[PDB]
Formats: structure tokens, sequence, C-alpha cells
RNA sequence: ACCCUCAGAAGGGAGGCGAAAUAGAGCAUGAAAUCAGUUGGCGAUCGAGCGACAGGGCAUACAAGGUCCCUCGACGAAUGACCGACGCGCGAGCGUCCAGUAAGACUCACGGGAAGCCGAUGUUCUGUCGUACGUUUUGAAAAACGAGCCAGGGAGUGUGUCU
RNA sequence: CGCUCUAAUUGGAUGGAAGUAGGGGUGAAAACUCCUAUGGACCGAUUAGUGACGAAAAUCCUGGCCAUAGUAGCAGCGAUA
RNA sequence: UGUCCCAACGUUGGGCCCGGUGAACUGUACAUUCCAGUGCGGAGUCUGGAGACACCCAGGGGGAAGCGAAGACCCUAUGGA
């Protein structure tokens, strides 16, 4: 859950801004943002034997 | 009074005529920079070479003027590849046993940056006294 | 901030600085650029007729709307920086007076050397129309002086 | 005030372009060129369409201006002026060697170029520079 | 610490400590964007994808590269003469011989020379070519879309099953 | 080719490691390497692995910063001080 | 009856110059342009010419198919309400 502990949501089009979903004028959640979520991180299912 | 290169500072590797000859050519020849298209058009686009891959690029297109693209037809001759430009190949060191096998007739040694003087010492004079010029040799006052 | 940035033979050379200064760091370069190669007492002379209003201080780089001046020479633009131009009279006297102490003839010193720069921004915000607001900052200005014995 | 051509033409009797185009290939070898008597040269042709034209170039022109000569001083010089890269530096260099004259203000008498000479006996159909800048408006100053 | 300066517990100067204060308080290191000062090159008559490749100017402490230039000679691929002689053409010119000769890129040797001198690096000038990049598109320099600049961040991963 | 950490084999470093800046050499190239200054404690190579492994771009994210500019505003309201 | 013919003079606050304070919008790059042409047919940057010594102040806004807002029209989606 790590870096989904958010309720961000992208403003759309309209502000001149990217579509990237924010809060407290903070951008979150997705991968390219600092403090977003890891795309595709090491995952404790995974076989390693 | 004056600084002074430890070695065979002087000495010139013996080639065959065809090596000499080929060594004499990549050095005429030379080749292109072949750095990345545009990096001088933006600081944060650096020199390090990348294949152009714009579908419109005109380096990628290879519109004359815009720079050569790396193929294999640039390579330089086999027989010369990698020589230090005296002609010598070189051989990486790191103490006086990386000096064993050495022949200081076709090859010249080069001591890794990261070896202390102590250690340099050492393998600068016994690299001598083996007949194995020192590419990058330590300078005292004599 | 910062050290000075040239050499300066302690047997023949007097220094001083200015810190963090809150003014016009547009105008210290301005004023700096025009007293340089000057002698500490001339500076001194110029820069109280700047605060006086019958000296103008060329503006060659920070111009955008500045009127001219008859007085300016080889030059148009020019205006009188009284507040920069005291933080000046401060170095320059910091300046002679550490000259004096060390034996040398302050006033009479040559200003090899003056420069400013720009070390920081005081912050400030300013609160605008539609519910948004703005920087409103001051700048930090260090300025470095080295005389030296004509 | 004083120019040492290597060269003085005469372009009495010649044709305006023919003399121009020898005078911008020797401007361009180095040589220093007068061309003397300007107001008699010639040019070919419909007088009537001939300076049609010229007074079209006299009426072209807006705030960015073409300052387009009326003079057969300046008429001849433009003209040379369009055959030598005069934007280019080596261009600028050779045009500015070039001088054009009003009558002969030199003791030695210009040199006929060959193949830019008319046989008045043979042609009605020309004009001469002076005329057409009296045409133009000029003030027969020569 | 002491002293000087200053309206001054500020700041500055000098000084003391420490291997180091360019370790003096968000005080290990200290990139880029970028700013001040300054060095080299260019610069107030001249033109714009900012360059690539050639070649000139000016600039260059050492180290980590050591080559480069001219006479002559040797070798000498494709190519390839002048002149002279003879013969044709209205003419521009051509044929035969001289002759596949002289010449001919690279490379080498002798003799002489260069050390800002050769490479290289910075900048600038000349020549040739050249209207970014990525994307959308039949067609992008595009009056189609994206980015102010830089640094850092930023996209084929896991389980199960199948082949 | 380059990056992380693991292992085996094997080396470097206070007689100065990594990093950074400027510069020399190699490689078609990814990139490798040396010199000098800074720095002041760690750093490799080979081989077999491991993978939150490579950016110029997404009105991409965050931080920092320049031009804009010494510019707009610091006048306007029946309360002109 | 200055809405108009047809505009004038004046008043107050700005505007302009000076001290102090001091933002923002916008920025791929280059950029002194003009006339024609060319080009995805609406070019400061391509081609040909013309013109063009550098910098600065004030101005009204012709152009940058100016800035601001992933067109509210229209269509398309086995979209929403
Ligand atoms: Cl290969
Ligand atoms: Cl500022
Ligand atoms: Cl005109
Ligand atoms: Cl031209
Ligand atoms: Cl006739
Ligand atoms: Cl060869
Ligand atoms: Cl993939
Ligand atoms: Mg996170
Ligand atoms: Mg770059
Ligand atoms: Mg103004
Ligand atoms: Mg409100
Ligand atoms: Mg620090
Ligand atoms: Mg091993
Ligand atoms: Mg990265
Ligand atoms: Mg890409
Ligand atoms: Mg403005
Ligand atoms: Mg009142
Ligand atoms: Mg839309
Ligand atoms: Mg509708
Ligand atoms: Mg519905
Ligand atoms: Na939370
Ligand atoms: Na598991
Ligand atoms: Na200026
Ligand atoms: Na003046
Ligand atoms: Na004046
Ligand atoms: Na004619
Ligand atoms: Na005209
Ligand atoms: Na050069
Ligand atoms: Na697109
Ligand atoms: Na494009
Ligand atoms: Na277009
Ligand atoms: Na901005
Ligand atoms: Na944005
Ligand atoms: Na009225
Ligand atoms: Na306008
Ligand atoms: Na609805
Ligand atoms: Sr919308
Ligand atoms: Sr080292
Ligand atoms: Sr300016
Ligand atoms: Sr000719
Ligand atoms: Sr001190
Ligand atoms: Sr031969
Ligand atoms: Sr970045
Ligand atoms: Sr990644
Ligand atoms: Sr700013
Ligand atoms: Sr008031
Ligand atoms: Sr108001
Ligand atoms: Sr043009
Ligand atoms: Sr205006």
């Amino acid at each position: 859950y790590a870096g989904l502990r958010t309720p961000a949501e992208s403003f759309g089009s309209g502000r001149g801004q990217a579509h990237v979903p924010k809060l407290d004028g903070r951008a979150r959640r997705v991968p390219q943002a600092v403090k977003g979520r890891s795309a595709h991180p090491p995952k404790t299912e995974k076989d390693r034997s | 009074t004056e600084l002074q290169a430890r070695g065979l500072t002087e000495k010139t590797p013996d080639l065959s005529d065809e090596d000499a000859r080929l060594l004499t050519q990549r050095h005429r020849v030379g080749k292109p920079q072949f750095n990345r298209q545009d990096h001088h058009k933006k600081k944060r686009v650096s020199t390090s070479w990348r294949k152009p891959r714009g579908q419109l690029s005109k380096q990628r297109r290879g519109i004359k003027g815009k720079g050569d693209t790396v193929e294999a037809g640039f390579r330089s001759p086999t027989a010369v590849r990698g020589k230090h430009p005296s002609g010598f190949e070189e051989v990486r060191v790191h103490n006086v046993d990386d000096l064993e096998g050495v022949d200081g007739d076709t090859e010249a040694v080069r001591i890794a940056s990261k070896v202390g003087a102590r250690k340099r010492e050492r393998i600068e004079e016994e690299a001598e006294d083996a007949g194995i010029r020192v590419l990058n040799p330590t300078y005292v006052e004599v | 901030g910062i050290s000075y940035s040239v050499e300066a033979d302690p047997d023949t050379t007097a220094k001083a600085m200015l810190r963090e200064r809150q003014m016009s760091f547009k105008h210290s370069k301005a004023i700096a650029r025009e007293i340089k190669g000057k002698t500490a007492g001339e500076a001194v002379d110029y820069l109280e007729a700047v605060i006086e209003g019958d000296q103008p201080v060329p503006f060659k780089q920070h111009n955008s709307g500045v009127g001219h001046k008859s007085k300016v020479d080889g030059w148009d633009a020019g205006r009188y920086p009284e507040k920069a131009s005291k933080a000046f009279l401060d170095l320059l006297e910091n300046a002679v007076g550490n000259a004096d102490h060390q034996g040398f003839d302050g006033e009479a010193m040559t200003i090899k050397h003056v420069a400013a720069h720009k070390v920081g921004e005081q912050q400030g915000r300013k609160p605008r129309a539609m519910g948004r607001a703005s920087a409103w900052n001051s700048p930090q200005v260090d300025v470095e002086l080295i005389l030296e014995e004509p | 005030a004083e120019f040492d051509a290597d060269v003085i033409v005469d372009a009495r009797d010649c044709i305006m372009g023919r003399v121009a185009s020898q005078v911008a290939e020797q401007a361009l070898d180095g040589e220093t060129v007068a061309v003397v008597n300007a107001e008699r040269a010639v040019i070919t042709g419909r007088e009537e369409q001939i300076v049609e034209k010229y007074e079209k170039r006299v009426d072209i022109g807006n705030d960015n201006g073409y300052f387009y000569p009326k003079r057969p001083d300046g008429i001849f010089k433009r003209t040379i002026r369009g055959m030598l890269p005069h934007k280019k530096q080596r261009g600028r260099e050779a045009f500015e060697s070039v001088r054009v004259y009003l009558g002969n203000p030199y003791d030695e008498d210009g040199e006929v170029l060959d193949g830019t000479s008319l046989d008045r006996l043979s042609n009605i159909k020309f004009v001469t520079l002076g005329e057409i800048s009296e045409t133009l408006g000029a003030n027969k100053t020569w």
C-alpha cells in the first residue's frame, strides 16, 4: 500500500496542468510522482527457490 | 634540481612493417566525433552516443551535415585496434606480480590510478629492470 | 557567504566585506563597477555625490525603463541608488579603517578589487487577487573590497 | 578622390551587361577596376520597354526600402553588384574595388573590353544610360 | 581570548585553536541550472536549427599524447599529358607518333627544419551540406501537439495455468 | 556496454579509496582508462548469480534557478491632509 | 442638450523623472527585418532578391495564424448522466 494512502485526485483539463492526481496541491500515488507508489517493485509472493 | 620521469620513458616498441603501416593509417584516417544528435543544442542532452531513433530524424535519415552514424565500417584495423599511440599494447598493472609475463618489447605497462606511491615505487623500479616502459611514470626531482 | 575571490598580498593590501545586506543587488553591481580603480577617498567623494543627487551611477546592464542622464559619460542611463551607496560607504569606512590600523594611508589606496554577490533572498509573500499569494522577496548581498598601495 | 585602378574600362558604346559581367569576373580575381564614361554605356532593345522596366524599379518600395539608383553612375554600379555576392566577405571586397564614373576623371583613356562593343552603324534599337537617367528624372549633371 | 573598526553581543579587519575553519553551526563531499568578478577568442556594415566534415587566425606551465613541415630520392593503382613531328577539318578542333611515357594518392629513406611546434583543447574565419528533437501523420521547419532551464525521480512486474 | 547487491577466485587504499572539476589516451559505439587539483574513507577485477538496472520528451513529479524587471502595484472609493 | 456637425480649453488622480519597496504572466532553439515565391495549400528561420551600424526612452497595439482554457459547435466511442 506504499504510496497508495491518499485520496489524491487529478483536476483533469482546465487549469493548464498535467492530469496528475494531487492532494493539498501535491502530486501523489502515481509512479512518476515523488512519494508515489513503486510501479513494479519486489514482491513477497515471488517464488525465489 | 629538475623533474625527471622514472623508467624507460623514451622506449619504442618494435613492429612489423604491416603493423606500423596500419598504425600509421589509423592515425591518418581518424574518425568522426560520433556525439549524440543535437547534444550541442540542449545542456540536458549529453555527448554520449545514442542511436538517433526519431522517425523524422535528420541524422537517422543520413542527411549530409547532420553527423555520421555509428557503423561497423568505421572500425579500426584489427592488427592495431586498441594500441597506445606509441605502438605498444597496454597492460593494466595493479602490483609487481602483474609485471610478470609482460614483454617490454611489445607491451608497455599502465599502473592503475588507485595504486599508492609506496607500491608504485616498487612497481616502477621492477618494471625498468624488466625492460618494461611505464606509461604513467612518477616524476622525481633529480 | 563569499570568500575573497582574488589573491591579496597582506604586506601591501587591506580588505573588507559586507555580509547579507538587504539592498538592491542590481544597484550594487552598478556601483562596484563604477568605483573600481578609484582611490578610496575618490570613491567616497563619488558616493556622497550620488546620495546628494549630483552624480548619477551608470546603469549599463539593469537599465530597462531607466531615464537618460546628461552627466553619464559614454552611456545614457543612470540613477542615484542612495541606499546601496551608503552600504558601500560603510564598506569603505571599514576598509580604510583597517588600512590605517595596519600603517597604510587608507584614503590614498586604490580599490584593486570590488564585487557584489547575491548570497540569497529573504523570502516574503504578498496576497493577491483571486485567493492566491505571490513572492515578495528581499535580495541578500555580500560585497568584497581589496585596497592596494598606489 | 584618387583610385589606383589596375584597369580602366571605357563603357562608351558598350553593352552594359557584358561589361558588368567582365568587371565582376576581374574584381573577384583581385583587379581594381574603374569603369569610365558610364553615361555613354549602352543597352540594346526597344527604348520604351527598357525604360518601363527601370521606371518600375524606381516606383517599387516601402518602409523597408528598395532604393534604386537613377544616375547612370549608380545604375551601372548596381548592375555590377547583381553579379557579385556582395553580402559575402570576398564579394563585398570585390565590389568595393570597383568604381564607376560619369565622363573620364583619369588622364589615360579606358580600354574597350572584347565582345562588349556595339556598332552604331548596325544597330538602331538601343538606348544610352544617360538617356535612361534623364527619363527617370535624374539631374543631367554629366 | 586580546586588539582595531562600528550606533553595535551585529558585521568587518587582524589574531588564537586544529591535520583541515575552502571543518566556524542545516558547519563531510559540494555536480548542473545560474550569479559576481575575470582570462582567451569574436565584437557597434551586418543574418537566423546554433552544427558535421575540410582548411586558415589567435590562445595554451607540467603531467597523462609525440608528432609535424620542406628539397630530393624509392615505390607508383585507376587515370594520364605538354611540347615537337606528321596527317585531317569550312571552323571550334581532331587523328597518328612521342607513350600507357612525364605525372599519379599512400608509405618509406637520406638531408634540413619546427616545440604553441604536430596532435589535442577553446574561440573565430572560409568552403561544402544543413529550416531542431520526440510525437501525430499519406505528408512536420511547420501557422499540428509537448517542453522556461538544470539536477534528482519516472513505465514488460508476480502467482497460476497453457504452448 | 553500464548500474545494484550476493557468492567463489583474486587485487587496490591514509606513501591517500569513492565522488567531483579540468585535462591526456583507447574503443565504430554503449563505454573503458590515465594525469592534475579537490577530497579524507573506502574501492575494484574475473566468474556464476541477483534485479525497485540505464531518460530529452509524458500540459510527466519534486527541488533548485535564470530572463521577465529594478518592470506592474504601493493613485482612482464623496474620508484628496 | 457636445449623441452628432467638430472639436477646444480647463479641473482632480494617474501617466513621465527621483528615493525606497518590489511581484506575476510567459520562455524548444535561433531571432534587425521587408517583398515575392515555395512548402501539409495561412513562413522572422526554406529560396531569390531588397533592406539592415549597436544600444536605450516614450507610445498606440499591425504581426508572432500573441497569452490565457487538452473546442462548450460538429462527428466518432458496442463512453457517462
Ligand atoms: Cl565488430
Ligand atoms: Cl536581483
Ligand atoms: Cl522605397
Ligand atoms: Cl551575397
Ligand atoms: Cl537595330
Ligand atoms: Cl599505406
Ligand atoms: Cl518488454
Ligand atoms: Mg515511495
Ligand atoms: Mg548538451
Ligand atoms: Mg521608464
Ligand atoms: Mg478570498
Ligand atoms: Mg558542507
Ligand atoms: Mg576469478
Ligand atoms: Mg536517472
Ligand atoms: Mg524518447
Ligand atoms: Mg515590460
Ligand atoms: Mg483637503
Ligand atoms: Mg478538448
Ligand atoms: Mg451538444
Ligand atoms: Mg445514458
Ligand atoms: Na495519508
Ligand atoms: Na515467496
Ligand atoms: Na544592458
Ligand atoms: Na552621456
Ligand atoms: Na554625458
Ligand atoms: Na538588353
Ligand atoms: Na524604388
Ligand atoms: Na582553430
Ligand atoms: Na502526438
Ligand atoms: Na517534428
Ligand atoms: Na505550416
Ligand atoms: Na516561471
Ligand atoms: Na506546466
Ligand atoms: Na463635454
Ligand atoms: Na501588436
Ligand atoms: Na445529465
Ligand atoms: Sr473541455
Ligand atoms: Sr589516485
Ligand atoms: Sr539590459
Ligand atoms: Sr569568364
Ligand atoms: Sr582570521
Ligand atoms: Sr607507372
Ligand atoms: Sr531531469
Ligand atoms: Sr527504473
Ligand atoms: Sr526572479
Ligand atoms: Sr494619496
Ligand atoms: Sr481604484
Ligand atoms: Sr534569406
Ligand atoms: Sr503601453
